[PDB]
């Protein structure tokens, strides 16, 4: 915020402009890899309050409403990984990728291929 | 319309312009003033030497209160070879040198710089040229005893010329003798400004010579008794202690983000909302053009609608408890849309509907028909082929 | 100086080797353009400013210059383009020649300022009328041949006005036939 | 005769607070584990700046005397502590070389179980010492541990000095240009550091 | 609006272009942007000051150009590489990897 | 150690953006890195001079951050790809692929 040097920076015409073209393509970018990965699935599946899944034990994997919704792993992975310029929020958050993980995990468990090729 | 070069504007988010919070005031601190320069003794004293023999002494970084002398009025006389005592008090004298005694004869004025005369050159030497004012006080009141320059030998300032001097002991420093505090140029320098100090206000600042813009605010970090000020782990300067009593600040940059304006198609309507991204809204009514200019834009600042969002301060678009598919996005889950009468919403989205597969350990669901699907898919192949004669294109 | 003098110069053919040629010019520092190219230019404007000061003085007379009669007296603009000009005038030696002392503030780029009111230096008010460390602000240089930088010295500045406005003074270069549809270098009023 | 620096003798290297960060830089620093002279005055070369350091509960060691002279022509560094104050004057007479009992100066100013330890270097015109004091154990070498230097004194006084000495169990060492990382902790004090150049680890 | 994919290329390649052309319009802290007046206002040795400036930004400005279009042809060659796999793949045979 | 490919993304934003910060204190030459300075210390086309270099630096040191980060995107997509890719053959499905 010098008034001298904004001046000499018009001088350089659309460089502090492509600047800002190239790093908005790089950060909608990122809005679309989460989305293309997570939001497979078109329905909000969820699991039964029944767990008899034939022995089979997925409550280390699936939601838990003691643990935002992540799962006991989901919360492991979590706790693991640890001026003029701005930080800008993801179009989803973490509750929002939370449920996709939840809705992909219950369709497997209960329907599976099934709900990719059709209604589950 | 102007970001974009254009007179039409698609459905859509675009980041038009920077917010950013202007420093409300000014404040300075600087150490208590203190060890102000002895030279004022001289033009309070009676009594000097001859100008063939002019007393002399030197200042040793001791306080200027140059501005003083530009109140010496009391004075029988004054002269100058450069700046105003006002810019005397604003600067420093490179060289230390000053004043102890009387010029006496032709060149009776040399109590002050920009004299002339023999005494003038050396035993009581006041260049013609030397970067300052003075005062001079006469025989009358300072500049010599009952015998004025007649009682001796006459023709930096007032301090260290054989012939017999004749200067009337009654006269003002013109006719008489005249001697006064004087000097000529890190060797005495002006003395330090400062204000009263203001928390929790965007201000700009000045501790000590540190300078900068930022919110002012008390803290419990606890520097070494020496330590004036700390930093960053890159390095910016982020708390600072008061010179005039020894607490610790905290300072936080002002306020800024970037301005987005979401608006439907300009086919659908004119109506627009905008997003001050990162801002908290209790710090928006301030800054640029969107709050101070015109009823139509600060529609967009000041009133209408208003509303918090994880992304930023959002404004003109109305909050709605229903869920939809993301229209225009914003962030942290929120995205906007035009809807009917009519108004731009803005609205938490929805991954899609609620479904609990019917599950047990003896169902199975089996398909009793189908349906032939067909089914679109796109991808770019190749670019618009190009070359560039550089010679051409640089030097033309 | 704080009467200085502006002649607008319009509607002629000009050679300005003439002037660069001439051994009376002490100085003849160009801006924005060369000396040698002047003649084949064609401007939109052209305007003398004239004045005498001290020979010491001269070096002020440039954009981004500082002291007493960029101060006081007249200034560039910080992209001017043309010429600066003087040379030593002993012949006129002689008080008449008033510069300004002080003034409230600097005077801006080819700003011209008549006033005459007491300035203060010393802290007394003194609304008009001269005292302690208070004084009128127009005195004169003492022109005499006992005087280097004291010296007077003839000033002439020409600035030059390149707008897109119509041709107005042009050096000495003549006019051809205009030739068409051929692969041609050109020159239109300068626009090479 | 010599003795080991081990790890003594770092300096707060300017007036800032830093809290729970490691710092590099590049200053007149002792180097680690080097070589230091010990005695028992003599008078010594000043070099780029000095470290110094004493065994004393007594004031036996009154102060210093600095210069390009340190004598009888030009304005020349006397320091003392005669209890009633530190006594710092920069005058150019003949004086004593030992003035104390049976055991032009333009800038003036006023202010065993244990070992003293200052740093003095001069600067762009500037003379500064930095300080500390302690308990020890040992006598007869520099006690192995880590202390930082904190700063006294910082004078405009811009005279040369290339000689000192000792006004009468004491220590010296000189600084050079090196590069250090400095551990300063959550209360800003500095906690450890390392001589870049030591050895392949430390430049690691 | 289906065929934002492609038509969105052909939008990149037009603005990259216009953009490279309009730096030319530039100063970059010479006395003019066009080259010609620089060449008619000034003599040879003050001339090279001036025309080293415009060299330097617009070598940039050019340089800026070629390393985004560099980016730009191996977004799109992994695109090409996924075409030619889904021809061999889907049209030449029938594939079982699901979506 | 297991989740070094994540940790290895939060470092590498956090690198880039504090060496982008830490350029601000360098010279390229110029008087000072602290704009005041400039501005105060010199006559006006001294300091416009000099504040050229600053420019030009910190200029210089922007357009080499972004380019850094438009390759560090392309590596990033080419990995949500593979993800993507993933999800779509062993979770919605069971993959013949071996390995
Ligand atoms: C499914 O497995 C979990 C553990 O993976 C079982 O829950 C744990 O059971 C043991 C013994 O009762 C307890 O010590 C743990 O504290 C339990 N953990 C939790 C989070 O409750 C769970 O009981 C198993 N359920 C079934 C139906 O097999
Ligand atoms: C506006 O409407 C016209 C048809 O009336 C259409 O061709 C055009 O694409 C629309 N523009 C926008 C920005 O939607
Ligand atoms: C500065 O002076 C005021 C009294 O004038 C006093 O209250 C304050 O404590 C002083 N501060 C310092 C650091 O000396
Ligand atoms: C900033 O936002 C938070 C909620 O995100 C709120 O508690 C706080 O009061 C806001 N600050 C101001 C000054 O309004
Ligand atoms: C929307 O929900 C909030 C609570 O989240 C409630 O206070 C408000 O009255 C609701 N508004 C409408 C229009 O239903
Ligand atoms: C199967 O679906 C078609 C429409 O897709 C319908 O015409 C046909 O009658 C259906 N057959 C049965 C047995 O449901
Ligand atoms: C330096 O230190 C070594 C031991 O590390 C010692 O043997 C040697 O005598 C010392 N040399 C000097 C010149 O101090
Ligand atoms: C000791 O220092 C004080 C000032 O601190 C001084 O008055 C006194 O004369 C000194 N005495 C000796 C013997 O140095
Ligand atoms: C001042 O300088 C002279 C030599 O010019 C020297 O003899 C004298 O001792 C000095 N005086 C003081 C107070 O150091
Ligand atoms: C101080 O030493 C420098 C060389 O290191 C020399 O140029 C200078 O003249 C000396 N000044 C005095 C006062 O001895
Ligand atoms: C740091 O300071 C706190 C008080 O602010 C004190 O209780 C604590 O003991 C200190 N710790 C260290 C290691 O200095």
């Amino acid at each position: 915020d010098s008034t001298e040097c904004s001046n000499l920076l018009l001088q350089y015409g659309s460089f502090c402009t492509q600047l800002n073209r190239a790093l908005t393509g790089i950060a909608v970018e990122q809005d679309k890899n989460t989305q293309e990965v997570f939001a497979q699935v078109k329905q909000i599946y969820k699991t039964p309050p029944i767990k008899d899944f034939g022995g089979f034990n997925f409550s280390q994997i699936l939601p838990d409403p003691s643990k935002s919704k992540r799962s006991f792993i989901e919360d492991l992975l979590f706790n693991k990984v640890t001026n003029g310029l701005t930080v800008l929020p993801p179009l989803l958050t973490d509750e929002m990728i939370a449920q996709y993980t939840s809705a992909l995990l219950a369709g497997t468990i209960t329907s599976g291929w099934t709900f990719g090729a059709g209604a589950a | 319309k102007c970001t974009l070069k254009s007179f039409t504007v698609e459905k859509g988010i675009y980041q038009t312009s920077n917010f950013r919070v202007q420093p409300t005031e000014s404040i300075v601190r600087f150490p208590n003033i203190t060890n102000l320069c002895p030279f004022g003794e001289v033009f309070n004293a009676t009594r000097f030497a001859s100008v063939y023999a002019w007393n002399r002494k030197r200042i040793s970084n001791c306080v200027a209160d140059y501005s003083v002398l530009y109140n010496s009025a009391s004075f029988s006389t004054f002269k100058c070879y450069g700046v105003s005592p006002t810019k005397l008090n604003d600067l420093c004298f490179t060289n230390v040198y000053a004043d102890s005694f009387v010029i006496r004869g032709d060149e009776v004025r040399q109590i002050a710089p920009g004299q002339t005369g023999k005494i003038a050159d050396y035993n009581y030497k006041l260049p013609d040229d030397f970067t300052g004012c003075v005062i001079a006080w006469n025989s009358n009141n300072l500049d010599s005893k009952v015998g004025g320059n007649y009682n001796y030998r006459y023709r930096k300032p007032f301090e260290r010329p054989l012939q017999s001097y004749g200067f009337q002991p009654t006269n003002g420093v013109g006719y008489q003798p005249y001697r006064v505090v004087v000097l000529s140029f890190a060797t005495v320098c002006g003395p330090k400004k400062s204000t009263n100090l203001v928390k929790n206000k965007c201000v700009n600042f000045n501790f000590n010579g540190l300078t900068g813009t930022g919110v002012l605010t008390e803290s419990n970090k606890k520097f070494l008794p020496f330590q004036q000020f700390g930093r960053d782990i890159a390095d910016t300067t982020d708390a600072v202690r008061d010179p005039q009593t020894l607490e610790i600040l905290d300072i936080t940059p002002c306020s800024f983000g970037g301005v987005s304006v979401i608006t439907p198609g300009t086919n659908t309507s004119n109506q627009v909302a905008v997003l001050y991204q990162g801002v908290n809204c209790t710090e928006v009514p301030v800054a640029i053009h969107a709050d101070q200019l015109t009823p139509t834009w600060r529609v967009y600042s000041t009133g209408s609608n208003v509303f918090q969002t994880r992304a930023g301060c959002l404004i003109g678009a109305e909050h709605v408890n229903n869920s939809y598919e993301c229209d225009i996005p914003i962030g942290a889950g929120i995205c906007a849309s035009y809807q009917t009468s009519q108004s731009i919403i803005a609205y938490t989205m929805s991954l899609g509907a609620e479904n609990s597969v019917a599950y047990s350990n003896n169902s199975i669901a089996i398909p009793t028909n189908f349906t032939i699907s067909v089914t679109t898919e796109i991808l770019p192949v190749s670019m618009t082929k190009t070359s560039v004669d550089c010679t051409m294109y640089i030097c033309g | 100086v704080y009467a200085w003098n502006r002649k607008r110069i319009s509607n002629c053919v000009a050679d300005y080797s003439v002037l660069y040629n001439s051994a009376s010019f002490s100085t003849f520092k160009c801006y924005g353009v060369s000396p040698t190219k002047l003649n084949d230019l064609c401007f939109t404007n052209v305007y003398a400013d004239s004045f005498v000061i001290r020979g010491d003085e001269v070096r002020q007379i440039a954009p981004g210059q500082t002291g007493k009669i960029a101060d006081y007296n007249y200034k560039l603009p910080d992209d001017f383009t043309g010429c600066v000009i003087a040379w030593n005038s002993n012949n006129l030696d002689n008080y008449n020649y008033r510069y300004r002392l002080f003034r409230k503030s600097n005077l801006k780029p080819f700003e011209r300022d008549i006033s005459t009111e007491i300035y203060q230096a010393g802290s007394k008010p003194c609304n008009g009328v001269e005292g302690f460390n208070c004084y009128f602000p127009l005195q004169s240089y003492g022109f005499q041949p006992t005087n280097v930088g004291y010296q007077p010295y003839r000033v002439v500045v020409l600035s030059f006005e390149l707008l897109h406005a119509p041709a107005t003074v042009c050096g000495p270069k003549k006019s051809t036939n205009l030739v068409k549809n051929k692969c041609v270098n050109f020159n239109f009023n300068g626009l090479t | 005769a010599y003795t080991n620096s081990f790890t003594r003798g770092v300096y707060y290297p300017d007036k800032v607070f830093r809290s729970s960060v490691l710092h590099s830089t590049q200053d007149l620093f002792l180097p680690f584990f080097s070589n230091v002279t010990w005695f028992h005055n003599p008078v010594l070369p000043f070099n780029d700046g000095v470290y110094f350091a004493s065994t004393e509960k007594s004031n036996i060691i009154r102060g210093w005397i600095f210069g390009t002279t340190l004598d009888s022509k030009t304005q020349s560094l006397l320091i003392v502590n005669n209890a009633t104050n530190v006594v710092i004057k920069v005058c150019e007479f003949q004086f004593c070389n030992d003035p104390f009992l049976d055991v032009n100066c333009t800038f003036e100013y006023v202010s065993f179980k244990n070992l003293r330890e200052f740093v003095f270097k001069n600067i762009d015109g500037y003379f500064k010492i930095y300080s500390k004091h302690t308990p020890i154990n040992l006598v007869r070498d520099l006690p192995q541990g880590f202390s930082a230097l904190e700063p006294l004194v910082d004078l405009p006084i811009g005279i040369n000095i290339t000689r000192f000495q000792t006004l009468l169990a004491y220590y010296v060492g000189y600084l050079q240009p090196r590069t250090f990382l400095l551990k300063y902790n959550e209360n800003g004090t500095i906690t450890d550091a390392v001589d870049c150049a030591l050895d392949p680890l430390s430049e690691t | 609006s289906a065929l934002g994919k492609l038509q969105n290329v052909v939008n990149q390649n037009a603005q990259a272009l216009n953009t490279l052309v309009k730096q030319l319009s530039s100063n970059f802290g010479a006395i003019s942007s066009v080259l010609n007046d620089i060449l008619s206002r000034l003599d040879k040795v003050e001339a090279e000051v001036q025309i080293d400036r415009l060299i330097t930004g617009r070598l940039q400005s050019l340089q800026t150009y070629v390393t985004q279009q560099l980016i730009r042809a191996a977004e799109i060659r992994a695109s090409a590489n996924l075409a030619a796999t889904k021809m061999s793949e889907c049209v030449l045979g029938q594939s079982k990897r699901v979506d």
